[PDB]
Order: C-alpha cells, then structure tokens, then sequence
RNA sequence: GCUGCAGUUAAAAAGCUCGUAGUUGGAUCUUGGAGGGUGCGCCGUC
RNA sequence: CGGGAAACCAAAGUCUUUGGGUUCCGGGGGGAGUAUGGUUGCAAAGCUGAAACUUAAAGGAAUUGACGGAAGGGCACCACC
C-alpha cells in the first residue's frame, strides 16, 4: 500500500539469502540479530526492515522455490529429484503401431521391425 | 515489344552478377550478342558461353566469373567520328586506362582500342568494365 | 608521335626549357604537368639581383631595376 | 612533450596485438576486416601524427513537458595526409565533449583510401583508381580522378575531407541539397571508402591471403586474465 | 598496382570471396572465413594444415555461406556426394 | 570419403541416428535447404539424407578442431531441448558456452560482462537462436547450425540438417559432434565407439 | 537538365480507350613468322 | 537485394556505375483556370489560356511537445463524492 518494499532493501533480502541460507530462520526475531553478524546496516530501522522483508522470503522459500533465489542447499535437491525413470514407459508394448506410410517409410529403409496397420482419410486444412 | 534484343542480354547479366550468380541464360541472342560476348570474353570480363539452339532465336548461356562491375548498352546506336570516341570512353569510362567503349565499325564490332589501331570508326554499341 | 603532338610538345617544352622553367625529364610534358608558380616567379629579374649579392634583398632589388 | 601518457589498457584482442607491437598497422585490421571497438587501437596505429579538423557546430533541439531543450552538434574528420580518413558527427550537452566524442567517432571509422594515377603512372599516386561516387539522403558526391595540378576542385568541406584522405587531385560533382552539410560530407566519406571496394584488372587476381594475427596471435590475444 | 619503375604502391591487396570472386572491403564485418582442418589422412589426427574458404558479407546475407563452403569444400575435398 | 576411408557412414551410427529420429524432416521444405532433402514421405513430412547430414556433420566437428583454443568456440542454446546438450559439449571439448537469453551486446559492446570473441558459433535453432546469429554477423564470427528442413540459412555458413522439431535428434547431433571433435585433433584414437551414453545429452524437465 | 531533370504525397501522368501522322520495330543469308615507328644497356620490350 | 527525402515501394527495383520503346505535363508561391480572342454548348457551362501587380517563402516528410467537447488511461477533498 502504503508498504511497499524498495529495492535497497529487497536487494539486501535476495543477496543475505544466496549467500546466507543455512544460517537464517522462519523467524523474524533471529535473522534480525544476524544481520548485525553478517552485514554492515546503517540505520536500525532499515536492517529491522531488511530483517523483515528476508524473513517473509524464508517463509515463502521453505513452502515452494521463489522466483529468483538460488541457494547453494536448493541446487542440491532439485539435482537429485531430477533423477527420475521407471520400468519406462516407451515399451511400448509388444508391437509397435504405425500408420503405414510410417510403415511404407520402414518398409522403404531397410528396415525389419514390429507392425500394425491403420491409417487412411483426407484431410483438411485450417 | 522488343526494339533490341541486345539491351536485354546485357541487362540480365549485370543483374546476374549483382545478384552473386555464375551462370546466366539470355535470349535470344544474335549475331550482335555473340559479337558483344565475345569481346567481352577475350578481356575476361566473362567466362565460357554456350550458345544452345532451339529452333527459333537461340538462348546463350554465359558463365561469369566476377570482374564484371558493368557492361552497358548504347542507345541508340549514335555515330562516332574519332574525335568523338576520345569524348565517348571519358563520358563513360571508369579511368582513362581501363574498360572498353565497343562499338560497330564497318571493319566489325570491336572495343574502341582495336578500334583505334585499325584506324576505323563507325556507331557505338555499348561498354564495360 | 602524332606529327601534332611530337611538333607541338616538343616545342612547348623546348621553350620552357629555354626559360628554366623547365628541366629534361621534365622535359617530357608527364612532368609538366606534375609542375608549379615559383619555378616561374623564380627567374623574374628582382630576384636575381639579390641571388647574386648585387642587391642582398628582393627590395633593393626591384627599385635598383 | 610530457604530461603523464594515460593507462589505456585494453578490452579487445586486436588491442592486445597492437599495444604488445603485434600488430603494427591498420591495413592488418583492414586486410582481415576486424572491426575496431577500442578508440586506442587507432590512436596507436595511427592518428599518431594525423589531424582531427572541426568541420561544424550547428545547433538543434526537442520539446520538453514544461517546454524547450537545446545541444551542440559537431561534426569532425580526422585523417593523416596519406590514405586514411575517418568521419564523425555528435550531439553533446557542451561544445568539448561534442568535439572530444566526435574526434573519437571518428576514428573508429577510419577507412582505407585507394588512390591511383589518372594515366600515367610516374612518381606515385596522385588522384584516384576509377570514378567512385556516394550517396546520402539524396546529396550524392561524385570523384573523378583528374590530371596532375587540377587538385581538388570541391567545395570547400568537401575539399578539406578529401585534402585529409591525401588526394592530391579529383574532379568532383555534386548533386542534390548541397546546404546540409552533414549529408554532403558523409556521401563524399562514402564516396572515398567505395575506391577500395572497385574491382580493377590489377586486382584480378587472388591469393593464399592470410591466416589473421588475430589466430597466430592468439595466446597473445588471451592474456592471463580472464 | 605497379609504379613507374615496377615498384608496388599503394597500401594493400584485399582478400577475395570464395564464392564470388569479389572484393571484401575492408570495413564489412558482417563477413568471414572458415578454416578447415587438414587430416593426417587415415582419418582424425587434425594436422593442421587448414584448407581455408572465405565468403563475403554478400553471400552470407543472402542465405548462402554454407552452401558456398560446400562447392567448396567438396570440390576440393573432403565432402562427397553432397 | 574424401579423408580417406574409415571416416566414412558406419552402420553403428545411421543406426543411432535413425534410432534418434533425426532424418525426419519439416514439411515445409524452404528453398536454402532442398538439397538435404532425399524424399518426401506421404501423407506429408520429408526426409532427410542422412548421408549428408552425416558428412556435414563431420565437416563441422573439422571446423571445430583447427580452432586452436577450444575454449573459444561458442556452443549456444537457449532452446530447452538443447540446454543440457550445449553444457555436455563445452564440458567435454573446450568450448565455452551461453545457453537461455543470449543477452544482447554480447558479441559487439566489451563493457558487458558476458563479453565473448568467439572465433567460431555452433548454433542450435537459427530462428530461436536469431539473436546471436545476427549478432555474430556484427562481427566476421563463422557460424554452424542446427537446421532443420525449414530455419533461416542466413549469416549460417554450415548447416547440419536435424529435425530440432526434437526428443534426442538434437541430443544425438551435439553428441555426435562432441565424439567427432574429440577424435579429430583430440585424444579419442581409434574412430572407435562411445564410453559415453549418448543420453547423457539430452532434455531433462519437469517434475510432478 | 543532348551529355544530364522532376512528375505516389513537394509545382507536374489527360477519366478511359481506339487511332492517322510522327517516332519506334525479333531471329536469320562470308568461314608463331618476319616489315615499320621510341625506350632501356649486340640483345631485346610495346 | 535495390529504390526513395521519408512515409513507404517486388515496383516507386534494375537512375551519377545517370542511355529498352513511346506519349503527356511541370520550372517558387499568390494574381488564376482569372482577363482576352477562338471553339463547343439550347442553357448551365466546358476547352485553350496571359499579363500588370504581389510576395520570401509557399510546400513536403519525418521528429518532438503543447493541447483535445479522440481511445485506454490514471492520480489528489489545493478535484468530486
């Protein structure tokens, strides 16, 4: 509204975040005394409102990965979740089904493989 | 219609070559044209052509190389008095050494140095360089 | 070699030559052409009679003339 | 002189080549056809001994919310005597920095003249090749190459441009609004930069060419940084 | 570019496009070659040694190099029934 | 041939190619490209030869090689389905990389800070990757592509015909320019086989 | 403004077509060896 | 590609590197499609078409504000509610 929060601070939130991550917390209280650790803040009432605005990402970054912030524990779990594959899915199952054509496309390339045969109607454009 | 058939041979080719072509085929040809090409060739300012005969005009194929910057046509074809043609090649040459006015004299379709060895004149053709 | 050319060219630089203007290699109209004022300004008396001491200034020497 | 020389330190690799005395003239850029991004590399090369000429401060302006605005435009030709010219035209909040920007403009633009003999070919270019023409926003100049001592028959800006390419003589025609200056001169800056784009018989034919400094050079061209 | 006495003026020889036989001029940087590398033959084992093609701003923009690179490089090898 | 023997087709790879499905070909052909193309399949889509597709390839890997310093050949993507591809090829040859938004100013402008002299641009769609195909033309960069039947063949000297329609086609190609590298002026020896599972290349995505 | 102008919007293509004078007109009829000029030190170059 | 002052234009391209055929109209703006003679017309009017004098810009295109009882616009009790 009236609150919105300008760059210098929310700058200040995404940087502390990328390079302090494991170090802050869900809570307000704690960061707030970080911040006197691990930066230099001028004014009370800003590194308050810094605090503050860092604090509100924590509480979004642990509910779901926020828009821009990467953080060296977040890299490490996407990487193994995007490790995926099953029994798999193609099989595709005894016999693959063509379209012919597809089929006259194997036939004209030298080439053995599975079959079945549906594919005919014309056709048209827009 | 067609007046001449050489203006159209010769415009096909500069944009044959402005494109960045090699190869080009004009019709209908004539004895002028091959003349013309053929005075053209002897300087390199093309390759090797093909006259091919349909049983109609002909159609030429010419194979340029790239040291064409352009190859014009006079119209019409004015009359030229040997102290004219020192007027002609400065109108429309590129330096006072190089490039060609052809034109047609009686003693044949010749540039304008063979020209001025035999010591004949007559009316002019067309350029290049 | 054009009888007007060769007996004309040679004349003009036969004169310019005379006046020291000129000199051979010039001497051929190429050179001529690749010429300029002083070379002609040079040999006006006024400049002589200082050239050679009788006057030690190109002044001195136009009103001694 | 002395003043303190500057650090220029460069951000190219052409600049590398050039500052380690590398490469040593512009043809070498001009040859390869490397485009200069760094004002120094000229300034090197040449530019040493070549002089920058004011051609025009004309004044414009744009209108503001609360009303008016206005700037100071000049336009600057920089070339030694001898076959290199450069072109640069500026808008600048204060006349120094129209100039001091232009100037570097300028030489960023630097282009090669070709110039040849305009028959007999004794003692070394005097005019030009062949008959180069150029054409901007409808002034378009016209060079002609001319016998010795015609020298250069153009207007007066046009004249100066010319003088600092080297062109001993040239016959010129223009056509179109002549007045507006800034057209006038880059049509005849193109003009003079198209005399190496002709294609003559000497030229016919080709070449192994070169393998670029910028490749042998190229250890050179990364130096331990990164 | 001779002078009176056989001497070598003005100040350089461009290189000419691969393709078209024409001037690169000298401040289109819109255009480029290509080196090729030799092959000690056999097969892989680059030994330098390239076979080189340049190819004007022209050509390029006009949605060739490549083929021309082609005509060129098969012509000369390698490359074979392109 | 050509560079002699060996060095041509090799059953083992039209085998891995059309496994990858990479011959097949964009219906709209385009005028640049009709040469790549050996036949149209009916019921509408083209295809593509594999035997040119295969020796531009290799003509391309040559190129990539005779660049002495490998770091200094730009493999780029920005489409997805080549993103994992480029970042494999830059790890195993040289080669640096620039993968998503191009980033505009990159070739010409050295203020910024992904400033890069490229001496030779592989590029994967010409028309996703428009941007840096022009920008390379600001600036005398030699350029190979990914091309199917249908992208822009300007300021691209070098196609190397696809299907960038997708699924391993475009994996297959960086990988098999990467092996092809890696033997030429490298240190494979022996064009022989891979150690490396060619879908090492090749789109990642989502997750549920 | 022949050489060497402009006419979509700046001053300027007739609303349109037929049409005589005038201008303008397709392809195609034959195919080194030495003599003489001017440069360079008996040789040659053009 | 190339053209053009640009807006634009595959023709308004192939135009200073100015030359395919032919036809027509224009030479700062106003006076003026006016005067005057001829011609055609029943008439209304049409075609051909000046000058004296007047005057230093007329005009084109693009760019940008300012401004609108143009469109999406907003914002404030120095505006309304």
């Amino acid at each position: 509204m009236g609150r919105v929060r300008t760059k210098t601070v929310k700058k200040a939130a995404r940087v502390i975040i990328e390079k302090y991550y494991t170090r802050l917390g869900n809570d307000f209280h704690t960061n707030k005394r970080v911040c006197e650790e691990i930066a230099i803040i001028p004014s009370k009432k800003l590194r308050n409102k810094i605090a503050g605005y860092v604090t509100h990402l924590m509480k979004r970054i642990q509910r779901g990965p926020v828009r821009g912030i990467s953080i060296k524990l977040q890299e490490e779990e996407r990487e193994r979740r995007d490790n995926y594959v099953p029994e798999v899915s193609a099989l595709d199952q005894e016999i693959i089904e063509v379209d012919p054509d597809t089929k006259e496309m194997l036939k004209l390339l030298d080439f053995g493989s599975l079959s079945n045969l549906q594919v005919t109607q014309p056709t048209v454009g827009m | 219609v067609r007046m001449n058939v050489l203006a159209d041979a010769l415009k096909s080719i500069n944009n044959a070559e402005k494109r960045g072509k090699r190869q080009v085929l004009i019709r209908p040809c004539s004895k002028v044209i091959v003349r013309f090409l053929t005075v053209m060739m002897k300087h390199g300012y093309i390759g090797e052509f093909e006259i091919i005969d349909d049983h109609r005009a002909g159609k030429i194929v010419v194979n340029l190389t790239g040291r064409l910057n352009k190859c014009g046509v006079i119209s019409p074809r004015f009359d030229v008095q040997l102290k004219d043609l020192e007027k002609w090649q400065n109108n429309l040459l590129p330096s006072r050494q190089f490039g060609f006015i052809v034109l047609t004299t009686s003693a044949g379709i010749m540039d304008h140095e063979e020209a001025r060895r035999k010591h004949t004149g007559g009316k002019i053709l067309g350029f290049f360089f | 070699k054009d009888p007007r050319r060769l007996f004309e060219g040679n004349a003009l630089l036969r004169r310019l030559v005379r006046i020291g203007v000129l000199d051979e290699g010039k001497m051929k109209l190429d050179y001529i052409l690749g010429l300029k004022i002083e070379d002609f300004l040079e040999r006006r008396l006024q400049t002589q009679v200082f050239k050679l001491g009788l006057a030690k200034s190109i002044h001195h020497a136009r009103v001694l003339i | 002189g002395k003043a303190g020389d500057k650090e220029w330190l460069p951000v190219t690799k052409l600049g590398r080549l050039v500052k380690d005395m590398k490469i040593k003239s512009l043809e070498e850029i001009y040859l390869f056809s490397l485009p200069i991004k760094e004002s120094e590399i000229i300034d090197f090369f040449l530019g040493a001994a070549l002089k920058d000429k004011v051609l025009k401060i004309m004044p414009v302006q744009k209108q503001t919310q609360a009303g008016q605005r206005t700037r100071f435009k000049a336009f600057v030709a920089i070339g030694d005597y001898n076959g290199h010219v450069g072109l640069g035209m500026k808008c600048s909040k204060e006349v120094a920095t129209a100039i001091r920007g232009a100037i570097i403009l300028a030489k960023l633009s630097i282009v090669p003249v070709r110039r040849g003999y305009w028959g007999n070919k004794i003692g070394k270019p005097h005019t030009v090749r062949c008959k180069v023409t150029g054409r901007c926003g409808s002034v378009l100049v016209r060079l002609i190459p001319a016998p010795r001592g015609t020298g250069i028959i153009s207007a007066p800006v046009p004249k100066k441009l010319l003088l600092m390419a080297g062109i001993d003589d040239c016959y010129t025609s223009a056509g179109g609004c002549t007045a507006t200056l800034g057209n006038f001169a880059k049509a005849t800056f193109d003009a003079i930069s198209k005399t190496y784009s002709y294609l003559t018989p000497d030229l016919w034919k080709e070449t192994v060419f070169t393998k670029s400094p910028y490749q042998e050079f190229t250890d050179h061209l990364v130096k331990t940084h990164t | 570019m001779q002078s009176n006495a056989g001497e070598f003026v003005d100040l350089y020889v461009p290189r000419k496009c691969s393709a078209s036989n024409r001037i690169i001029g000298a401040k289109d940087h819109a255009s480029i070659p290509m080196n090729v590398a030799e092959v000690d033959k056999v097969t892989g084992r680059f030994n330098g040694q390239s076979k080189t093609y340049a190819i004007c701003g022209a050509i390029r923009r006009m949605g060739e190099s490549d083929d021309s690179i082609l005509r060129l490089a098969k012509s000369h090898g390698i490359v074979s029934q392109n | 041939s050509g560079a002699l023997d060996v060095l041509q087709m090799k059953e083992e790879d039209v085998l891995k190619f059309l496994a990858a499905g990479t011959h097949l070909g964009g219906t709209n052909l385009d005028f640049q490209m009709e040469q790549y193309i050996y036949k149209r399949k009916s019921d509408g889509i083209y295809i593509i030869n594999l035997k040119r597709t295969w020796e531009k390839l290799l003509l391309a890997a040559r190129a990539i090689v005779a660049i002495e310093n490998p770091a200094d050949v730009s493999v780029i993507s920005s489409r997805n389905t080549g993103q994992r591809a480029v970042l494999k090829f830059a790890a195993a040859t040289g080669a640096t990389p620039i993968a998503g938004r191009f980033t505009p100013g990159t070739f010409t402008n050295q203020i910024q800070a992904a400033f890069r002299e490229p001496r030779l641009l592989v590029v994967t769609d010409p028309r996703a990757d428009h941007q840096p195909l022009t920008e390379a033309s600001y600036v005398n960069l030699p350029t190979i592509a990914l091309c199917n039947t249908d992208s822009p063949l300007r300021y691209v000297d070098i196609a190397i015909p696809c299907n960038n329609k997708g699924a391993h086609s475009v994996g297959l190609m960086w990988w098999m320019l990467a092996r092809e590298v890696l033997r030429m002026r490298g240190t494979i020896s022996r064009e022989h086989p891979w150690e490396v599972m060619p879908d090492l290349y090749f789109y990642r995505d989502p997750e549920e």
